[PDB]
């Protein structure tokens, strides 16, 4: 890893990717109707 | 009028793991990061991510592809 785990920015960055990832999967399974 | 793109915002989140600044991040740290940092992901979620992350046989991941998925829908 070798990253600033303590730095809130790192933790926040992880959330953004994960949040987007979860939404990404939903879009794939999403249907026009 | 016209402003930049938010794509850079998402990349910043990846650049955090790309300490080398070569455009790639270690695949192994991704797993820990996705299971240890921010709403922990499940193995099923992580495995799906790994198949898309890369790890063809180099042990590194290009956040570029992840961004494309995030910007290809």
């Amino acid at each position: 890893f070798d990253i600033d785990m303590d730095a809130p920015e790192t933790e926040r960055a992880a959330v953004a990717i994960q949040s987007q990832f979860r939404k990404f999967q939903k879009k794939k399974a999403g249907s026009q109707s | 009028m016209k402003d930049t793109d938010s794509e850079e915002e998402i990349r910043e989140a990846f650049r955090v793991f790309d300490k080398d600044g070569n455009g790639y991040i270690s695949a192994a740290e991704l797993r820990h990061v996705m299971t240890n940092l921010g709403e922990k992901l499940t193995d099923e979620e992580v495995d799906e991510m790994i198949r898309e992350a890369d790890i063809d046989g180099d042990g590194q991941v290009n956040y570029e592809e992840f961004v494309q998925m995030m910007t290809a829908k």
